[PDB]
């Protein structure tokens, strides 16, 4: 017989503790693995895949519509769409980033916020996007909005533009929880000259917006969604 | 290692005594300069004054408590202490907290000890045996509302699951956002005019919330808990003046008014022994 | 120390540490290369 | 025939020579220095804008009488409209920095008065009203102008008391952070080097003020006789090693 | 199955004891340290710099006056100030090293007294500090001083003297709360020759006084300070 | 022998045994010698 | 002035395209050096050449 002594902690039971267990089923011989396109293994490889964000939220009920986002032709000087980047919150909240970020306590990275054009091929425009870091207010004018990151994105051939929210910050991790010390910023887009239609053409045109997080991403200290509850258990 | 040299009488041009303070130093003057000496040696390393055993013991953080009773008819459970929670943060009590203030920034991994008892203040036939189940909510959690909502699952956040009487421990690395907690802070959440002032802003860690998995017993159980904390792998940085007044709220340095000397006043003179 | 016999007794597997987000984020047939146009 | 005594700092296109100073403080013993990579997290390239702002901004004056209870400014407020740095701290969303302190006052061999110039790091005020009032924002940005804190209480303000520091410790104790005494005997002049300390690499100019300067009278000022019974002090101030991130439309902030 | 015995202490919660726990947070990343400057690893590296005294204790609410020492002009003879060396209590009490000193039991090692004269500079003075080892009675008159440890300081250019109270024991410890098998002896500080001021100059002048410890100290078997305490727990 | 995979799950540190107190009381920028004048 | 008198002043080179310093605070965001008046009785100000064209007129 060895002498121990038990610590403060003997008996209790951690839900994240990790240790050995008897297996009920002594010997039994589990079926073999086949292979299967698609295996996983970090959520980091999945929040890199972009989803398109409800940006058009202005809706009375969930419609295809609030993932729309309107363009007027021939309006000069102003502004298309704007959003503050709470990414576990708002437009961000039902993205899958969104989504997933809501798992993790703190986030630390860079967001890739690409624009897809969806009108006619004989139209054009010229889109200016920017990004204010923390600490200045949602701008209200592109002056205002220009002195920060931006892009100015010139409709083409190419349909799609990915603008890059840089990680600009003091302190290494922020909220996913909206929180004020730890607020990212502001997302703006204003037009830099104007949408045009060809002739024959007429009415409101969209962009589709996405977004993913850069190689760059760090989340931690996993907890509980807030997007998911019940009052009793299931049944069949 | 030597405590003292050997010296014997001096007449020099070489004053080591004589200093000027204005200067910030405090020069490393010792008994050898100034008096004869003999040998002597240290015998002693100045070991229990490292900062990782000064902060390296269980500190009393938080005595809260809850109650085991039929929730029937209750319409608040967290008003009812069928369940309650705690705004973690380590200010609350104010012993642990004079020793960390002693520093300005401090990084440490916590060991948390979790006592719980229980009370039986009116007429019971005996002692139920009790199940106490303390969650961690961090910020951004679905607060839990009854004391057996879907919350309370944990699916994805760590619960330990003890019984009364017995105690708890496990241990969480340095959560902090930056690269240091601050003890002091003089900022702002944000430049707003009439935003809080202080660390409260900063140092809002989410809290923790207890309840038992018991159903309720005839009777009514008072279980009382009580959080002890340990640092572990500490570091300090910046030594700051020691708190005198003393301390009326977590996280704001502010001091009560009319609050006495701090300093003994003499029954005697200057010259007084 | 593995104290039982069976495998499924074993704890938690250790960090994959695989990581390739290509199958998910880049299933095209034919190779994009970042900085050449998209459609050619 | 280099004494301790006289020194000569030039930083940026203006210059300091002290024929009485005792020695100089480096806090903690660390000069100011850039942020390495290893140390960074935001990916934004900063701006250096060196001598430019790396000069010295003299602040206006203040004066010492028999009456005084010592006065604080903290940093980078006090330098918050001092030309271009003023500007830089507006339009970033991030800076950092170290300062060059140098705090004059200068009298005859037959004046007394002894004064602490000291710096804290992290000097987190106390509201005079006690229990868990704040102390709003204005209140401590007083800008250039600092604090007096022989001023009367304010509503939101700090207390202003001096046997506590502002915050519930006792005054005797400073001397554990990096300070010099400026003793009209000895002394004219008080020079304290402060490196960047902070828990992030990089902050917020505007809602987080990392040191606060104080300048104290501990022995009092006593003028010859029939001399006027006050004097100036001054405080200059110098940015070194700043560097400012995160460009962008220019920072509104209350008041 | 391996054969165990629990011995008597199993189950016990020893604030002191030092063992391993299961860690809540697995496989969480903590933030990278950045370099700080100003590090402490020993309480017993701040208690070697020097610190003001509130000699001047004579008052009936704090003050900044309690921190000087006043000084006479023209008198002969006399006592500038007298203190018991309880470091644990009375005038050294508040300070830095007062206040650590109280987080422990015992206490060994030398002290460093220093005084900075602040009077004009042509002005001069002799002064003697004594330290009088235990035993006798704090000095009465500056014969009885003089005959103990002393340093007669000459008022120069160079503005201050450090006196060392070297450890005079047969016990190798002493306890910080006043005891007297245990105590240390007295300090006292009276004129050698005398303070003379020059012309169209008046009134009193003031020392400054500080403490620190030597680098002989220790410091032993921690304790809770008498110097703080609370009635109800804080909120915020 | 650690029982637990995490480091914080270890117990204490260990004596740092660093112990340098000149940064707090010898910040001066020009070295001071004892027994040399202070003001020169 | 006396040798137990004292005094501290700041010389302000104000270089082409403001106005003459208005008040010491205008002055000292521009070439300046603090005198401390002591022991050394005199201070040497230099008006560094501050120039787009590299000659001027004397007249
Ligand atoms: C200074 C300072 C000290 C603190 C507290 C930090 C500790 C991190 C969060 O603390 C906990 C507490 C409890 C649990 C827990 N998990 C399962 C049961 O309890 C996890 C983390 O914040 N600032």
């Amino acid at each position: 017989g060895l002498p121990t002594t038990t610590l403060p902690g003997s008996g209790q039971f951690l839900t994240t503790d990790d240790r050995q267990s008897p297996s009920a089923l002594p010997n039994y011989e589990p079926t073999p693995r086949i292979h299967i396109p698609g295996k996983v293994h970090n959520l980091l490889e999945i929040i890199q895949v972009d989803t398109l964000i409800p940006m058009n939220n202005t809706h009375t009920k969930d419609e295809v519509n609030s993932y729309l986002i309107p363009l007027n032709a021939n309006r000069q000087n102003e502004q298309v769409f704007g959003t503050n980047l709470f990414i576990g919150d708002g437009v961000f909240k039902t993205t899958l980033l969104g989504e997933i970020v809501q798992y993790y306590t703190h986030w630390s990275g860079s967001l890739r916020f690409s624009l897809m054009y969806t009108g006619p091929a004989l139209s054009s425009a010229k889109l200016i996007l920017a990004y204010t870091p923390p600490g200045a207010r949602g701008p209200q004018d592109r002056r205002e909005a220009m002195l920060g990151t931006h892009v100015v994105w010139d409709i083409g051939l190419q349909s799609t533009i990915v603008m890059t929210i840089p990680w600009t910050s003091g302190v290494q991790f922020r909220y996913t929880d909206p929180d004020t010390y730890t607020s990212a910023g502001f997302l703006s887009c204003w037009y830099q000259t104007s949408l045009i239609l060809p002739p024959e053409t007429t009415g409101q045109v969209y962009l589709l917006s996405f977004i993913s997080a850069c190689p760059d991403f760090k989340l931690r200290l996993m907890k509980d969604t807030q997007t998911i509850s019940q009052t009793v258990a299931l049944t069949e | 290692t030597v405590a003292s040299i050997s010296s014997g009488p001096k007449h020099t041009q070489k004053v080591p005594i004589l200093t000027a303070n204005e200067t910030g130093a405090t020069m490393p003057v010792l008994p050898s300069d100034s008096i004869e000496t003999r040998t002597t040696y240290m015998h002693f390393n100045g070991s229990e004054t490292d900062v990782e055993c000064f902060l390296g013991r269980a500190a009393c953080v938080h005595v809260t408590e809850i109650q085991n009773k039929d929730a029937t008819g209750i319409d608040n459970h967290r008003e009812a202490k069928l369940f309650n929670d705690w705004k973690i943060n380590l200010s609350s009590l104010v012993q642990l907290r004079k020793k960390l203030e002693l520093f300005t920034y401090v990084r440490f991994d916590s060991e948390y000890t979790i006592l719980a008892t229980a009370s039986q203040p009116d007429s019971a036939n005996y002692s139920s045996n009790l199940v106490v189940q303390a969650m961690y909510v961090p910020p951004g959690a679905p607060n839990p509302k009854e004391w057996d909502d879907y919350t309370w699952q944990s699916a994805s956040n760590p619960s330990v699951f003890f019984k009364v009487g017995d105690t708890s421990r496990f241990s969480v690395p340095y959560v902090g956002l930056a690269s240091a907690y601050n003890c002091f802070y003089d900022g702002y959440s944000h430049d707003d005019a009439e935003t809080q002032y202080g660390i409260t802003v900063l140092a809002h860690m989410g809290s923790m919330a207890f309840r038992i998995v018991n159903e309720h017993d005839e009777h009514k159980t008072l279980v009382k808990i009580r959080v002890y904390h340990r640092a572990k792998h500490v570091e300090a940085w910046i030594p700051r003046a020691p708190r005198a007044l003393p301390y009326t709220s977590i996280g704001r340095t502010n001091y009560p008014k009319n609050t006495e000397p701090v300093i003994k006043k003499r029954k005697g003179d200057i010259k007084s022994y | 120390i593995n104290y039982y016999k069976d495998a499924a007794s074993t704890s938690s597997a250790g960090q994959s540490l695989s990581m390739d987000p290509s199958k998910f984020t880049e299933p095209v047939k034919d190779l994009m290369l970042k900085g050449a146009p998209a459609l050619n | 025939g280099y004494s301790d005594r006289v020194q000569q700092i030039t930083l940026g296109n203006s210059t300091i020579t002290t024929q009485e100073a005792a020695n100089a403080v480096v806090c903690y013993a660390e000069w100011p220095e850039y942020l390495p990579d290893v140390d960074a997290s935001d990916v934004n390239k900063t701006s250096k804008p060196d001598t430019s702002v790396c000069r010295f901004y003299t602040l206006d004056s203040k004066t010492w009488t028999t009456g005084s209870k010592g006065w604080c400014w903290k940093l980078p407020d006090a330098l918050k409209d001092m030309g271009v740095f003023g500007q830089n701290m507006f339009f970033h969303s991030l800076g950092r920095s170290g300062y060059t302190v140098h705090v004059q006052c200068n009298a005859t061999k037959f004046h007394s008065g002894c004064l602490l110039v000291v710096v804290i790091p992290e000097h987190q005020l106390a509201s005079h009203e006690g229990g868990n009032v704040s102390v709003k924002y204005t209140f401590t940005h007083p800008g250039e102008r600092g604090i007096d804190l022989s001023s009367a209480n304010e509503v939101g303000g700090p207390v202003k008391d001096v046997l506590y520091n502002m915050n519930g410790t006792l005054l005797g104790n400073l001397l554990i952070f990096p300070h010099q005494f400026i003793n009209l005997r000895t002394n004219n002049t008080a020079t304290i080097v402060i490196p960047y300390i902070n828990s992030v690499p990089i902050d917020s100019m505007t809602r987080h003020n990392n040191v606060s300067l104080m300048v104290i009278p501990i022995a009092p000022l006593t003028v010859p006789t029939g001399a006027t019974p006050s004097l100036p002090i001054t405080v200059t101030i110098a940015p070194m090693c700043t560097e400012f991130s995160g460009i962008r439309s220019k920072s509104i902030v209350p008041q």
